[PDB]
Formats: C-alpha cells, sequence, structure tokens
C-alpha cells in the first residue's frame, strides 16, 4: 500500500472515531479521495467518495475531509455494525493508476 | 502432462491482475474477479479493483497486492476445478457422460466447461451421447462440425483429439 493509515482502533459505542491516511503530491495531494469499509465476513463496499460525499445508501454519520496530502474518515456516534475494516483509495498521477491504504480496523467494544 | 498444464497450455496463465476489454479482473487461468464500469462513477471503478484484490486475496491466503506466485495460481486452478466439478454432478446432462468416461477425457470435457460453461456445453446433445457411448471417431467428426470449432480451432482440435484418443497427445507435442 501507497498510502498509510494508523492501523487499529478500539471504542465504545456512539464516541467519535477519526481514521486518517498520508500520501503524496502524486495521489492524494491533486486528487480526491474515497473511503472503502468492509464489515467482518462481507465483500469490501463503497463508503465516501469525492473526499466529502456519501455514497449511496450510506449512513449519515460517516464524514471525509482532505488536506495537503492528508485525509481523514471520521464516524460519529460510533455503532456496533461500524466495527470494520477501512481503506482510503485515490488515483496516482505518477504510478497513473489507483493506489490505496492498508487498512484501518475499528473494534466497538 | 495434467489438466492445469492443459487448460495453461489453452488459456494462458496471469500473474498479475489484468483487466480486460470488457471490464473484468482476471489472474491466473481464466479466473475471474469482478467486473469493472461522473466521479461516483470512478470511485466504483476504484470500488471494483479493490474487490478484485479482496476477492484474490482471499482465495490465495495472503495479501498478495496483485501479484501471484505460480503455485498459488495453480492453487487458484485446483479451486476453479472442484467447483466445475461439482457444477458437472449436479447437471442431469453432464453428470452421466463425464462419469463414464476416464480421466484424461474427462479433463477435455472440463476444459470445454471452462471455455464455453455448462450450459454450452450440455448443448453439445449428440456428441455428448457419443462419448457416453465411447463412440470416439464419429463423436470427433460431429464436435469438429460445431461453431465451437470454427472460432476456436486449433483449441477444439487438441480437446477432440484429447476425446477420440484418451491420451495428452495432442498438449504434450509443445
Amino acid at each position: 500500500p501507497v498510502l498509510t493509515q494508523s492501523p487499529s482502533v478500539s471504542a465504545a459505542p456512539r464516541q467519535r472515531v477519526t481514521i486518517s491516511v498520508s500520501g503524496s503530491n502524486s495521489n492524494i495531494g491533486s486528487n480526491t479521495v474515497n473511503w472503502i469499509q468492509q464489515l467482518p465476513g462481507r465483500a469490501p463496499e463503497l463508503l465516501m467518495y469525492d473526499d466529502d460525499l456519501l455514497a449511496p445508501g450510506v449512513s449519515d454519520r460517516f464524514s471525509g475531509s482532505r488536506s495537503g496530502t492528508s485525509a481523514s474518515l471520521t464516524i460519529s456516534g460510533l455503532q456496533s455494525e461500524d466495527e470494520a475494516d477501512y481503506y482510503a483509495a485515490t488515483w496516482d498521477d505518477s504510478l497513473n493508476g489507483w493506489v490505496f491504504g492498508g487498512g484501518t480496523k475499528v473494534t466497538v467494544l | 502432462m495434467n489438466i492445469f498444464e492443459m487448460l495453461r497450455i489453452d488459456e494462458g496463465l496471469r500473474l498479475k491482475i489484468y483487466k480486460d476489454t470488457e471490464g473484468y479482473y482476471t489472474i491466473g487461468i481464466g479466473h475471474l474477479l469482478t467486473k469493472s464500469p461522473e466521479k461516483l462513477m470512478k470511485a466504483f471503478e476504484s470500488l471494483s479493483l479493490f474487490q478484485a484484490k479482496s476477492e484474490l486475496d482471499k482465495a490465495i491466503g495472503r495479501n498478495t497486492n496483485g501479484v501471484i506466485t505460480k503455485d498459488e495460481a495453480e492453487k487458484l486452478f485446483n479451486q476453479d476445478v472442484d467447483a466445475a466439478v461439482r457444477g458437472i454432478l449436479r447437471n442431469a446432462k453432464l453428470k452421466p457422460v463425464y462419469d463414464s468416461l476416464d480421466a484424461v477425457r474427462r479433463a477435455a470435457l472440463i476444459n470445454m466447461v471452462f471455455q464455453m460453461g455448462e450450459t454450452g456445453v450440455a448443448g453439445f446433445t449428440n456428441s455428448l451421447r457419443m462419448l457416453q457411448q465411447k463412440r470416439w471417431d464419429e463423436a470427433a467428426v460431429n464436435l469438429a462440425k460445431s461453431r465451437w470449432y470454427n472460432q476456436t480451432p486449433n483449441r477444439a482440435k487438441r480437446v477432440i483429439t484429447t476425446f477420440r484418443t484418451g491420451t495428452w497427445d495432442a498438449y504434450a507435442n509443445l
């Protein structure tokens, strides 16, 4: 993964959590960021796109941001169904293709 | 020679994820992953690629990042063979001929199923009946009288020779 995130975070329900990803100028510095969610045992699905837009059918509790070569995904009011792996994705103009992060696990306690 | 080398000769094998002109991601011996499809649409392109990588990693047992070894491709192919055989054994039109055949000719039938699908192979009513009755020459002729033979005559010739002889001769040549 050319994008790096934090590895793992465990949290109580209804708490705010913020995952972040760091890139470079060739990718996040000049291209919008998408967020992908994978619940345990399920296929990955699109969570957010265009830095801060909700993918169809995604809950109001997710928000996104991008600045410089970094981006973030915030979950307000953590729910049990949010326990999952979260991956950042973006376009890299140098590599000229999709680059991803290694993923961040959020565990709801 | 085995069924893995046979399908490699007929379909090749990719060690890197490849997206064909129809948007399908593929790797190994014709193993299909996901199908790729305006900013939301490109986000779904990145999703489709990531889903393909996720299927591949789950099938192989490690984070491949799109690149697999030849042995991993073989493992994937063995999974695909097991799935295809299970399909055959659920198919009233293919199970009796498949059960009547020997291992080499069974490999030929599986080869056809990989190229055209269970329904496509099941369409060959007369030729399958001739195979179940071990009329090898006649099955070879009637199989040569098909659209499949006209589109891919070299593969079809190798599969047909395999049915006619019950040997690996059409593949061991090269």
